[PDB]
């Protein structure tokens, strides 16, 4: 039940294309107070922070508890696992008992050619 | 001189959830903020305290509990939850004060043949009490007919292996979990964040 649903689980693209990843906090009494994205390079285990800037656009709709990442002009070196993180930090909606964060299961991205 | 959280978070092998491990932490300083800010965790959920306040607080005792479950069970490590993990394996009390921390450990804990070393309890006659531990392996009598310590019709070995394989869906992959309980008892408070 209470989870961050991340779509798609996997995509293949050609380089020069772009890709959107969508996360929603489902079955939660908690508000979406803040969001963060990370990238694991194919073959690495270190999670790299991704900022809003350059080829990365990060959006949030707090009311529907959704957030997205759009990557513009995909490269082969963009191939890897993308994670989204949802923060609930006010913990003052009546039935919301936690402060902290939960992530989706990730998106495995394959960029070709 | 700093708390040995390293011994818990980075242990080579974790416990099965039914045989969950506990380290009693005392007489030390702990930078909770470097844990909370680390990119390595996928769950960091604090009940009855804010994660960004922990560096500022002191406690009598911190318990660091640790085990492996599958990713889609991580939500059952919370006060007031139901399901086979919360009911039969590891139960938190309603008034829990602590953080639940989890990360994907597919790279450490899954094996090509299946890792048979991580189990969970699938059957029990009653729900665990908060922080109770059951490591018994008696055949579970599901029906009216007596088992006499023999697996059989409605007579089940009570532990199931996760059998983690690296090719499983991420909901079926192994997650390492650490639960930090912050205990405040009549004693004076030896376990501090740096800023306290
Ligand atoms: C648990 O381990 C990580 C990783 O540590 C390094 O790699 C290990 C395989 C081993 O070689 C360790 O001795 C290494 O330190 C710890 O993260 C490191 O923390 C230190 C601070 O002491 C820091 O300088 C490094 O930047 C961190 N390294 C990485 C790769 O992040 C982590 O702190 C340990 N967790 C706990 C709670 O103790």
């Amino acid at each position: 039940a209470e989870r961050v649903e991340q779509t798609p689980t996997t995509t293949t693209k050609e380089a020069g294309e772009s890709l959107t990843i969508n996360c929603v906090l489902r079955d939660s009494p908690c508000s979406l107070d803040s969001t963060f994205w990370y990238f694991t390079k194919k073959g690495a285990t270190k999670k790299e922070n991704l900022s809003n800037g350059g080829r990365y656009a990060e959006t949030v709709n707090k009311a529907s508890k959704s957030f997205s990442l759009q990557i513009s002009d995909l490269r082969v070196e963009d191939s890897g696992t993308y994670h989204c993180r949802a923060y609930s930090t006010t913990g003052d909606e009546r039935d919301c008992r936690w402060q902290g964060y939960i992530e989706g299961y990730g998106t495995i991205v394959t960029v070709k050619s | 001189n700093l708390c040995p959280f390293g011994e818990v978070f980075n242990a080579t092998r974790f416990a099965s959830v039914y045989a969950w491990n506990r380290k009693r932490i005392s007489n030390c300083v702990a930078d909770y903020s470097v844990l909370y800010n680390s990119a390595s965790f996928s769950t960091f959920k604090c009940y009855g305290v804010s994660p960004t306040k922990l560096n500022d607080l002191c406690f009598t005792n911190v318990y660091a509990d640790s085990f492996v479950i599958r990713g889609d069970e991580v939500r059952q490590i919370a006060p007031g939850q139901t399901g086979k993990i919360a009911d039969y394996n590891y139960k938190l009390p309603d008034d829990f004060t602590g953080c639940v921390i989890a990360w994907n450990s597919n790279n450490l804990d899954s094996k090509v043949g299946g890792n048979y070393n991580y189990l969970y309890r699938l059957f029990r006659k009653s729900n665990l009490k908060p922080f109770e531990r059951d490591i018994s392996t008696e055949i579970y009598q599901a029906g009216s007919t007596p088992c006499n310590g023999v697996e059989g019709f409605n007579c089940y070995f009570p532990l199931q292996s996760y059998g983690f394989q690296p090719t499983y869906g991420v909901g079926y992959q192994p997650y390492r979990v650490v639960v930090l309980s912050f205990e405040l008892l009549h004693a004076p408070a030896t376990v501090c964040g740096p800023a306290a």
